[PDB]
């Protein structure tokens, strides 16, 4: 990893007391995608600082992709000439937030539109008379379709009679039968 | 306010992704077409599907109760 | 439902086995809201009313879609759907015709199952710019007519790949074919 | 025009749908990240495995044709 050679020296020299705070921040960044404060604290110019950030991210992104065990991560770290004291910080940080980090990447949808909010309300009409008209309730469904490309919700409204919502329920029960066949 | 004209799905399990070698995490793809001629396609995580499925169960129970109470209202 | 089974007996007015065969195929493939376009010619077929004919086509549509859905591949499993008092020679005819199409019908539905927008055609060119090579990657995407709106279903995308980005893409297409091997390891 | 900058994909199998109870079909979805004129776009595509291998095979043909220069 001839490119890594530069980063291994830069990271080893970084202040170990400041190192866990930055790792947590990059993990927070990874579930999706201030510089001046880092430039002053770590004494690196913008282009130089970025190589460290890119290297840490690449390490974490590789670690998440393979779901590496703590012993497996340190086995790779010890082979690339990183000093153990930095490896101890990586392994500690990974051992705690690891599975939850992987789960978000395991949960993150590719497609643009994802259902975010589900809201129901029910609407009723009332018959004190002998027969004004024997008339049903009807439900309406709020779907919050997150266009995650934008983070703009389409709040979509669909209305059901009891005569319809039961048919829709049988389809959801069919989906559940399929989804339970995955066991 | 539109009623559902058609409702359609497929149940998928994602085996691998650009950032995870072996995810095995399922999702339900939904497509609605509606009585106003609108249509929507969206992906529903399993947690959000259980919410939707449970919500429909409540609203069916209320509707069937209030419908039954109207027979008590004729009596 | 009982109304469906009552409607299916209308096939006993049919003129050929093919009339039953073709009505089964057409009842499955046209969408549930779309069956209506043959109603008068269907009426003339069997000499039935338009309202009877719609329930007939819906009866076949529900029957054929349910058979396709469950992949019913034995006669007893199909015959078990029918009542004791339901015309035997009609149900044998329907059962045969179902088994003649169930593989085809099940495939036709899997070709029109929902998806994200689907690649339908693909083309590429290499082209030297004022000097350095570039690739003009040309894709035709087909979106569902229900959902694109009044825009066309088929939309063309054209992408410049440079040599550098082409390597990043083939690295990705690499990992995919690798992932497509490592399934169910260990 | 439309210079690619990044790519993502989801690879999986379809357990079932509205029309078929058990399906077992296999699909590749791609997300292509594109730019023109300093604004990004995402392009979304779904592929069968035949279409993946043909997409791979053809993009390999491009690589042979591009490395041929300098």
């Amino acid at each position: 990893s001839p490119s890594m050679k530069k980063a291994v020296s830069l990271i080893n020299a970084i202040d170990t007391g400041r190192f866990p705070r930055l790792l947590t921040r990059i993990l927070q960044k990874l579930h999706l995608k201030e510089e001046e404060k880092l430039q002053a604290a770590f004494s690196l110019e913008k282009q130089d600082l970025h190589l460290v950030l890119e290297t840490i991210s690449f390490i974490l992104e590789q670690a998440v992709y393979h779901n590496v065990k703590p012993a497996a991560l340190q086995q790779q770290l010890e082979n690339i000439h990183l000093r153990q004291d930095k490896a101890e910080a990586f392994v500690n940080t990974w051992s705690s937030m690891g599975q939850e980090t992987v789960e978000k990447f395991r949960q993150r949808i590719l497609a643009p539109c994802k259902l975010e909010t589900v809201g129901w309300q029910l609407n009723l009409q009332m018959a004190h008379s002998a027969q004004a008209k024997l008339k049903s309730p009807q439900a309406v469904l709020q779907l919050g379709v997150n266009n995650e490309d934008s983070k703009s919700l389409e709040k979509v409204l669909v209305e059901f009679s009891h005569k319809e919502l039961f048919d829709f329920y049988n389809k959801l029960e069919t989906i559940q039968a399929q989804l339970d066949s995955l066991t | 306010l539109p009623h559902v004209a058609d409702f359609r799905w497929r149940v998928d399990v994602a085996i691998s992704t650009s950032a995870l070698a072996r995810s095995l995490q399922p999702s339900v793809l939904m497509q609605l077409k509606l009585s106003d001629g609108s249509a929507y396609r969206f992906e529903v995580p399993t947690a959000k599907f259980q919410e939707l499925r449970y919500s429909v169960a409540l609203v069916l129970k209320e509707m069937a109760d209030l419908e039954k109470r109207c027979e008590r209202r004729l009596d | 439902t009982a109304e469906h089974f009552a409607a299916l007996q209308s096939l006993l007015k049919a003129s050929s086995k093919d009339v039953v065969r073709q009505l089964c195929q057409e009842s499955f493939s046209s969408s549930a809201l779309g069956l209506k376009k043959l109603l008068d010619v269907t009426c003339s077929s069997l000499s039935v009313t338009q309202e009877e004919a719609e329930e007939l086509l819906q009866a076949l549509h529900r029957l054929t879609r349910l058979v396709a859905f469950r992949d019913l591949s034995s006669a007893e499993a199909i015959l078990a759907l029918f009542p004791e008092n339901f015309h035997q020679n009609l149900k044998n005819l329907l059962t045969k015709i179902i088994l003649e199409h169930v593989s085809t019908w099940r495939t036709e539905a899997q070709a029109n199952q929902i998806s994200l927008p689907r690649l339908v055609d693909l083309d590429w060119r290499v082209d030297i710019k004022t000097a350095v090579p570039t690739c003009l990657l040309q894709m035709k995407i087909q979106e569902d007519p229900s959902l694109c709106g009044d825009k066309p279903s088929i939309s063309a995308v054209t992408v410049e790949l440079s040599k550098e980005t082409l390597d990043t893409m083939l690295d990705g297409l690499g990992r995919i074919r690798d992932q497509l091997s490592a399934v169910a390891s260990k | 025009i439309n210079q690619l900058i990044d790519m993502e994909w989801k690879f999986g199998v379809t357990s079932g749908s509205s029309e078929l109870e058990k399906v077992g079909s296999i699909f590749l979805q791609l997300k292509l990240v594109v730019k023109k004129g300093n604004q990004t776009e995402n392009v979304y595509i779904e592929l069968t495995l035949p279409q993946f291998y043909s997409f791979l095979h053809e993009m390999e043909r491009v690589r042979t044709s591009m490395e041929c220069f300098c």
